[PDB]
């Protein structure tokens, strides 16, 4: 009876890989990164990188790379997901609708088999003869790469070679040749086979096999007039081609392990090496003449270019612009200069990437405070570990905050024709219009002359020829700009007010109901071109310029009564161009055509705060995808503004909205304000690039935040982020840290750069002892790397490091938690440590210590020593429930300020996961699923209720309700169990049935209750999570009518989405262990329902072909019935 | 899930006229394996512990039925 | 990759899956290396337990064991209790293979004429077919839809419909004449291995002789299906060529886990172990070797990687003195 | 119950030390495990028919040691205790040796008794569940005498004399002034085949005549 909706609040990011080639055209050179389910696509221009388009998998990209094959247009690009499917992609856009062609797919999984645990190799051949697999262990699967193998079929070789490090496939030679480095107990060795297609077979096999260091990692097969393969893995560079051996071990390398690479150079002479420490090398071979004709090489060169972000993958995009991919911490564009810097560093940054991954650690506060839920996070591992502070919506910063109430409208201008720097502020009220001087930071009143101040204000600021411009409730006025005197005044024939009116740098529209007027502009004259008589009074009108340079536009939009028809007509033509009609009695408010990414835009505001979006057609003039948007209960006002070379447009109404694109899909981004009745784009002296926004009372001017869904505020630690908890009471955060220090020759260790731990303003070490130690050693060392444990002390504003407290040598902390315990009133900082030593498999001792964060520093309250590591700690009512390994112990904290043990529970192998709910707990376990325990009071003791026997290893846990426990495994899945206490027999009670069961496909760290959107009262609960690629995502509670309408829904959309690759939805959400593949059950993929939105309208009518709800009361269903439903779930997250 | 069959199989029958062969059919048969006079002699001492009763009687057919199967496993 | 397991496990969200490389190989190497006895099947109401067997119900709800009496109990495995008996054979049960889908049961006794048999497991027990003079009988490892009886060195194959005799595998030449020879199917069932010969199962040829170096280990194919484990050396299936010597995998009855991760080896030859080992299936190192401290007649294990029943004789290998109890195991 | 014609006879071995020493034993073993057969029943042997009255004679090891079982009479329950194992072979035995013999449905020998045949056991009392438990205690002494008097004083009896136990009971009877018949004991854990196949039953019936005896009616049970 447990029926779940599941849905992605933040995508991954995470570079899981990227490549450089010729894909959305052969010319272009194109940048693709794989983002675990998404693939982003990118033009690499002189100005940087350039968006294309991103599209979301039914699966994680496990194998990505471009290839050429031998009879086609542009590079196309194979994916091998890691369900094993496998497919070939073209991109093709028909000018504006781009979309992703399957050219061939298939399943390549071998029925049976057990896949190789280091991991999926995907390999094609420099001729493009292959694609080179390597799934499973001692088996070499070739997928064949000719033109009648649309079901993507392909056989496997014996590979006798087993535990492959790497294999690369050669460059020079007629037979395909594979290069690759394996693992044999006689040591590593680099061996070569031929692989023909014909008799399915390998054959030896250009040179004999050498024998590399036991440290190689990677192949890099060197590309003619070179040829041969390098192997990298320090201390050695080595070359290996036929009888031709060279061997350099430069002494730089050394330190640390190369990771990634990338050819700068083509032709083979230049080539970036990047390691763990985020180092960037350049590895240069020396292209040798030799002798006739034969190009040998001479030597190889090892040269330091600086340091880069920790990167997972380099991709050079020409001009000494490289981008540094990376998993592990922000993305970044560097630079490579031709001349040495300052301090000798080559690497020039350019630009950073946001990336919350690895999500180790969340939780959600209210910082800002009242309703406003956001997110805090352990993002990131080593140099590139942060903290990430996630908040809902847009919201301004202000600087100036005047008192006027009712205000009717807002204009810029410039009152000195010589600045580019506004200057000036116009205010409309009602029967009457009020001047603003802006004399630097300083705002003043004024009156500019040839204004009319006794008169409503519809329209204001400077246009052509050095003048301004005035549109009032009776006249339109002309402004010349030196000296200041009104150089034109137009009037209505029979002296009649103007209702509504439009304006641009040359053009002028003003409406007296039915009348319809058009004017332009010309030096010291208005000059009227035309006029039109509707049907009824006229609403709303716009003519705002899109495209290209002209100054003039060339259609006007037009909002009519009654009738509820939004039509646009053609300047100076005024012929109804194109009639939408809307319906209904609720009359339109506010018009506006807009140009976002590069394509045209139509909007439309109505009198119940519901908006309408079509695609205004270039030189047309249609009105194509008709769409609608329900937003506010008052009606909308619609303004266009400037931040960071992007056009976006601001919805004003009780519900503020800023609208904006992304990958050519209308977004709608909340703004983190109350209701702004009127906005204006203010860029002065004093106020730059900010902006005006009045509402029922008081003006404010201030300047916009990045325009995003969510905004992430980032902290840089240095070092490993690893728990994060809140300490409301002492306004701050608890953050567990992890730096590395190498063991020198003088003392012990020392550390490699400064990090958060070190540049504290109050610093802390573990004065403890416990540990005797050495009974028991400890080997040390010599020049190995050692982690250093901390706990650090976060302001809640200032977010510097307020206090760092250095663990004990060895020690590493694994667990904190903030809570007041007990009788005592004392809220305490609890964290949970382990005694790890590098030669041993598991700890066999820990600690829990108690602190308080009082005043300005960090004190040792209580300590506890324990004999296993410190999984994970709950606030029980009072109690501290804790993991130690194979043990759950509840803590009982007492008057003597001390942990003691109340009660225990064994059951576990590894019990690393722990949830409470009153009495209730669950246990998840390293390989055993999980487990429900429940404290009876009385009893003074723990009762099993029920257990999950499946073999599911653990990657975190969550109480749904005290019926039904959610969890997610290793496998990248989530399930749900549930407790049916009232089950005919015990053998029934005592057992977790998995009524949930769904293939979520990312590895989630990170379950906490709460939700980002302002609560103040669909759907019945709220689950965040967060995982390893840096995606976050929600997980909610539905009925039994709701799910099964919903899961109907589900059936009929899989049948209308087209999957890119032919991968089906049911498939890759499919429940996935080593074991079961048993299809998803009681859960509902949020992120597929809400793009039934986003969908064709005629292909939302294909879903409710016969639709009908008991909601035993048959209601019918149609488009719009179901747009409403959706619409609730989409603002949940 | 779940429940287990109903046993319309072999069924005892009338015992004791069975019991009785089965005994005489396995005391043969472990007779080809293990010198007749170790047989008996293990015979006597599950007579003196037992005596002439059906649980006796069982209790060799257990100990010859077991010996075989170690036996068979070697 | 780490070796101690907190590192590893921080590293596993870092870094994931199994933090660095080798897994995995460490978590195997700790996980099945550990085993929790948590309960015991004593024999209904005799003062002496008998049984020779042990095997799950195929949803594993019951653990069916053997007894020496020729009987067949389904033990109720959470509650305890004997939920039913059927009497099987003359002879003590040596054998129980479940059909996956649990409609079927084949059996094998010890000298009782019919040695083998297929049983009804639905809804009512019936005897479906018997095979009388085969000693071990094995399904088909596929979509079980035949049995693989033994008769010494000679192979025999089943249909489990008909009841029939389809094929006798057996040539006396190539034979080896392991003493405990056991034909099993491929894990494609294309195969047959049987007293050390390869076969082909439609052609209905042989293959290869794997020379020998044992005397009473016939071996088993590894559900890689590239693989066939002869007593120690590790030979290919297409190759022949010998991979890898394990000379602690010398007298096993070795048994595959469900993901075909672990070996479970039970040493013989009072004959059989006291103890027991594991190995790494995806490089043959040793996990553990665990003594039970008693004689084990038998061992098995579920799919869920949950329970290992094992057949432990409580008391000395005594003629009178012989209590074959069954115990079971957590990991 | 003791018979009064085995009463005016046996009744010098009740002052022996040794039967002192058995009656008080087994006074002592009721009063704290359940003694079979019960008193009354212990002599049913006795009771059954005349000393003098009796032409053959079978031994018996040991009581029957379930309750409302053991009656007086070796290889004898009574009803509706089912037949023990070797009465279950030894009536397998009459079918192949007498004519007109049926199952009589029943393990009671009172039959037997009361016609003359003396179903004598080497012990007569036994513990509960306990298979030999009152053993070397004394009762064999006194069944060694009853033995003794029926060789010196009757004569021309049948002695069938079961297994190895029994056999050895009968060693100091002569086959000369009496008639000794020997075979493997009617119990099938045996091994040793011997019983089966004796037809020591017809021999009895044949010897009867010799001796001009009334024969025995194997049938009235």
């Amino acid at each position: 009876m447990s029926y779940n909706y599941v849905v992605t609040a933040q995508k991954p990011t995470a570079v899981n890989g990227c490549v450089t080639g010729h894909f959305t055209s052969a010319e272009d050179l194109n940048l693709l990164i794989a983002k675990n389910t998404r693939l982003e696509i990118y033009v690499v221009t002189a100005e940087g990188l350039r968006p294309v388009k991103e599209v979301g998998m039914y699966g994680k990209i496990a194998v990505m790379e471009l290839f050429r094959p031998k009879g086609e247009s542009k590079d196309l690009l194979f994916i091998l997901t890691a369900k094993y499917n496998a497919c070939i992609l073209e991109y093709k856009q028909s000018g504006e609708s781009i979309d992703i062609i399957t050219r061939a797919h298939g399943n390549v999984q071998d029925r049976i088999g057990r896949p190789s645990e280091t991991g999926i190799i995907g390999i094609i051949d420099p001729e493009c003869r292959m694609i080179g697999l390597r799934l499973y262990d001692g088996l070499f699967k070739v997928i064949p790469l000719d033109r009648d193998n649309k079901e993507l079929k392909a056989f496997n070789i014996r590979l006798e070679e087993l535990h492959v490090i790497d294999v690369k496939f050669l460059y020079g030679c007629q037979a395909p040749t594979i290069c690759f480095v394996y693992q044999d107990p006689q040591g590593r060795h680099v061996k070569t086979y031929e692989v023909s297609l014909r008799e399915k077979e390998f054959n030896k096999g250009p040179w004999k096999q050498e024998n590399v260091e036991a440290e190689a990692s990677m192949v890099i097969a060197v590309p003619e007039p070179f040829g041969g393969a390098i192997i990298i893995g320090q201390e050695s560079i080595t070359y290996h081609n036929g009888d031709k051996y060279l061997a350099i071990a430069p002494p730089i390398i050394k330190q640390s392990t190369i990771v990634c690479h990338n050819r700068v150079d083509p032709n083979g002479s230049r080539y970036l090496l990047g390691d763990m420490e985020g180092r960037l090398f350049m590895l240069l071979l020396e292209k040798e003449e030799q002798m006739d004709g034969t190009v040998t090489l001479k030597d190889l060169r090892v040269e330091l270019l600086g340091e880069t972000s920790i990167a997972e993958c380099l991709t050079y995009l020409d001009n000494g612009v490289v981008f540094v991919g990376s998993r592990l911490g922000d993305s970044q564009l560097v630079k490579l200069n031709v001349d040495s810097n300052e301090q000798g560093s080559y690497v020039v940054a350019m630009e950073t990437f946001t990336n919350l991954g690895p999500i180790v650690d969340m939780c959600v506060v209210d910082l800002e405070r009242q309703g406003q839920g956001q997110l805090v996070t352990c993002s990131g591992a080593f140099k590139e570990g942060s903290l990430r502070i996630i908040r809902n919506g847009i919201g301004i910063h202000e600087h100036a905050s005047i008192d006027l109430p009712g205000i009717k409208g807002l204009w810029p201008l410039r009152s000195d024709p010589n600045r580019e720097t506004d200057d000036t502020l116009v205010l409309s009220f009602v029967g009457q219009t009020r001047v603003l001087m802006l004399n630097g930071e300083e705002v003043e009143e004024t009156e500019l002359m040839g204004f009319v101040d006794d008169q409503q204000t519809f329209f204001c600021g400077n246009v052509a020829h050095q003048q301004l411009i005035q549109i009032t409730s009776a006249s339109v006025r002309l402004v010349s700009q030196e000296p200041k005197a009104l150089v034109s005044e137009w009037k209505e024939p029979q002296a009649k007010n103007i209702s509504v009116a439009s304006c641009n740098s040359s053009q002028v529209v003003v409406a007296v109901g039915r009348a319809l007027y058009y004017l332009q502009i010309h030096p010291q004259e208005l000059r009227q071109i035309s006029h039109t008589e509707m049907e009824h009074e006229v609403a709303c009108l716009d003519i705002t310029p899109l495209g290209d340079s002209n100054g003039l536009s060339p259609l006007c939009a037009i909002g009519l009564w009654t009738d509820i028809s939004a039509r646009i007509l053609k300047l100076p033509s005024f012929e109804l161009l194109h009639k939408e009609m809307l319906g209904g009695e609720i009359i339109p408010r506010s018009i506006l055509m807009t140009t976002f990414e590069s394509s045209h835009y139509l909007l439309c505001a109505l009198g119940d705060g519901a908006l309408f979006y079509f695609g205004l057609n270039i030189e047309t003039g249609l009105l194509s995808d008709r769409k609608k948007v329900t937003l506010g209960t008052q009606p909308t006002v619609l303004r266009t503004f400037r931040s960071l070379s992007t056009t976006n447009v601001f919805a004003c109404s009780d519900r503020p909205t800023v609208i904006y694109s992304s990958n050519h899909k209308l977004v709608f981004s909340n703004v983190n304000l109350k209701e702004v009745n009127y906005m204006c784009p203010l860029n002065s002296d004093g106020y730059p690039d900010s902006l005006a926004l009045a509402n029922n009372s008081t003006l404010t001017i201030g300047t916009i935040d990045e325009i995003q869904k969510l905004h992430i505020r980032t902290v840089p630690l240095y070092e490993s982020p690893r728990k994060i908890c809140y300490q409301e009471v002492s306004q701050c955060f608890g953050v567990l840290s992890s730096r590395i220090e190498v063991q020198d020759t003088s003392g012990g260790t020392t550390a490699l750069r400064p990090s958060a731990s070190t540049q504290a303003l109050s610093s802390s070490v573990s004065s403890s002892k416990l540990f005797s130690s050495s009974t028991a050693p400890h080997e040390t060392s010599f020049g190995e790397e050692v982690e250093v444990h901390n706990l650090l002390i976060i302001d809640q504003h200032t977010f510097e490091v307020l206090h760092a407290h250095q663990f004990l040598q060895n020690e590493y902390a694994l667990s904190l938690v903030s809570c007041k315990l007990g009788k005592d009133p004392n809220t305490y900082f609890i964290v949970g440590t382990a005694m790890v030593y590098p030669e041993e498999a598991e700890p066999k001792q820990g600690r829990i210590v108690v602190f308080q964060y009082s005043d300005g520093k960090l004190q040792t309250v209580a300590e506890k020593e324990v004999k296993g590591a410190v999984y994970s700690m709950v606030e029980f009512n009072g109690k501290l429930l804790a993991s130690i390994n194979s043990t759950v112990r509840l803590y009982e904290w007492t008057t003597e300020k001390e942990l003691r043990t109340e009660c225990n529970h064994y059951n576990n192998i590894m019990a690393l996961y722990l949830k409470t709910k009153g009495d209730f707990i669950l246990v998840g376990d390293l390989m055993r699923s999980v487990l429900l325990l429940a404290y009876k009071p009385m009893e003074g003791n723990f009762e099993e209720i029920a257990r999950d026997f499946n073999p599911n290893w653990m990657s975190a846990v969550e109480i749904l309700d005290d019926d039904n426990f959610l969890g997610a495994e290793n496998a990248f899945n989530l399930f749900v169990c549930q407790k049916d206490s009232a089950a005919t027999t015990d053998e029934e009670r005592q057992h977790l049935q998995e009524v949930g069961l769904f293939h979520l496909g990312e590895f989630v760290n990170v379950f906490c209750h709460g939700s980002l959107v302002m609560q103040n009262l669909p759907t019945q609960g709220s689950v965040l999570f967060g995982t390893v690629n840096g995606m976050i995502g929600l997980v909610t509670s539905l009925s039994e009518s709701w799910y099964n309408l919903l899961l109907d829904m589900q059936n009929r959309l899989n049948k209308v989405i087209k999957s890119v690759g032919k991968i089906e939805h049911s498939f890759w959400r499919s429940f996935h262990t080593e074991r079961k593949t048993e299809p998803a059950t009681g859960f509902i993929d949020g992120d597929l329902i809400e793009s039934f939105l986003d969908i064709s309208r005629p292909k939302m009518q294909e879903v409710v072909a016969n639709l009908q709800y008991d909601d035993g009361m048959k209601r019918e269903a149609t488009a719009d019935d179901l747009i409403k439903v959706v619409e609730e779930l989409t603002r949940i997250h | 899930m779940e429940q287990a069959p109903e046993d319309q199989g072999p069924q005892r029958e009338p015992y004791n006229e069975w019991t009785l062969e089965l005994l005489e059919e396995l005391k043969s048969e472990a007779v080809r394996h293990f010198p007749r006079i170790w047989l008996h002699n293990l015979g006597q001492h599950i007579y003196e512990t037992y005596g002439d009763t059906w649980a006796g009687v069982e209790a060799i057919i257990r100990i010859l039925q077991q010996l075989l199967f170690i036996h068979f496993r070697i | 990759a780490p070796i101690n397991f907190t590192s590893r496990l921080n590293r596993r969200a870092s870094f994931p899956k199994y933090g660095g490389v080798d897994g995995g190989c460490f978590d195997r190497h700790l996980i099945f290396s550990r085993f929790r006895p948590i309960s015991v099947f004593r024999e209904a109401n005799e003062d002496e337990s008998g049984f020779t067997c042990c095997a799950f119900s195929a949803r594993e709800r019951f653990l069916m064991l053997g007894t020496c009496t020729g009987q067949l109990k389904l033990y109720n495995v959470f509650s305890g209790q004997e939920e039913a008996s059927y009497n099987c054979h003359n002879s003590a049960i040596t054998h129980l293979e479940p059909s996956r889908d649990g409609s079927l049961l084949l059996t094998s006794a010890t000298w009782s004429q019919p040695l083998s048999a297929l049983w009804g497991m639905k809804s009512v027990f019936d005897m479906k077919h018997s095979f009388t003079e085969d000693h071990y009988v094995e399904f088909s490892k596929h979509s079980q839809d035949r049995v693989i009886g033994t008769k010494g060195d000679i192979a025999h194959i089943y249909d489990i419909q008909t009841g029939n005799k389809l094929l006798t595998l057996f040539n006396p030449d190539l034979a080896n004449n392991y003493k405990r020879n056991c034909a099993t199917f491929n894990p494609t069932d294309d195969l047959v291995l049987n007293d050390g010969v390869l076969w082909d199962v439609r052609s209905a040829q042989a293959i290869h002789k794997f020379d020998k170096f044992n005397m009473n280990i016939s071996g088993v194919f590894h559900p890689n299906g590239l693989e066939v484990i002869i007593n120690t050396e590790i030979w290919d299936l297409r190759t022949f060529h010998l991979l890898h010597t394990v000379p602690a995998l010398d007298q096993c009855r070795v048994v595959f886990n469900h993901t075909g991760t672990v070996m479970y080896g039970a040493m013989l030859q009072s004959p059989f172990g006291s103890s027991f080992r594991t190995f790494n299936a995806t490089d043959y190192k040793p996990i553990a070797t665990i003594d039970v401290k008693r004689n084990i007649f038998d061992l098995c294990t579920d799919t869920k990687d949950c329970y290992l029943a094992v057949i432990e004789n409580q008391g000395s290998m005594d003629a009178l003195n012989m209590d074959t109890v069954c115990r079971l195991y957590e990991v | 119950f003791f018979g009064e014609s085995w009463k005016k006879h046996l009744s010098g071995e009740f002052g022996k030390p040794y039967f002192i020493k058995l009656m008080g034993f087994v006074a002592e073993e009721r009063k704290h495990y359940t003694v079979y057969p019960p008193p009354h029943q212990v002599f049913t042997w006795t009771q059954m028919c005349d000393i003098k009255d009796v032409k053959v004679v079978i031994l018996g090891q040991d009581p029957y040691h379930g309750p409302n079982q053991a009656h007086g009479l070796c290889f004898s329950v009574q009803r509706p205790v089912p037949p023990p194992p070797s009465l279950e072979n030894i009536y397998k035995e009459l079918s192949t040796d007498i004519e007109d013999f049926v199952h009589p449905g029943h393990g009671d020998l009172s039959g037997w008794a009361k016609q003359g045949v003396l179903l004598l056991n080497a012990v007569l009392t036994v513990r509960a569940h306990q298979a030999n438990s009152h053993k070397e205690r004394g009762w064999e002494q006194f069944t060694d005498a009853v033995v003794s008097w029926l060789n010196q004083n009757s004569n021309g009896l049948v002695f069938l004399l079961w297994g190895s136990y029994a056999q050895k009971k009968g060693s100091a009877i002569d086959r000369k002034r009496h008639h000794v018949l020997q075979t493997a004991h009617p119990s099938p854990l045996s091994v040793y085949r011997g019983f089966f196949g004796c037809r020591h039953f017809s021999k009895t019936n044949e010897l009867l005549q010799k001796s001009g005896k009334k024969p025995i009616d194997w049938k009235e049970l």
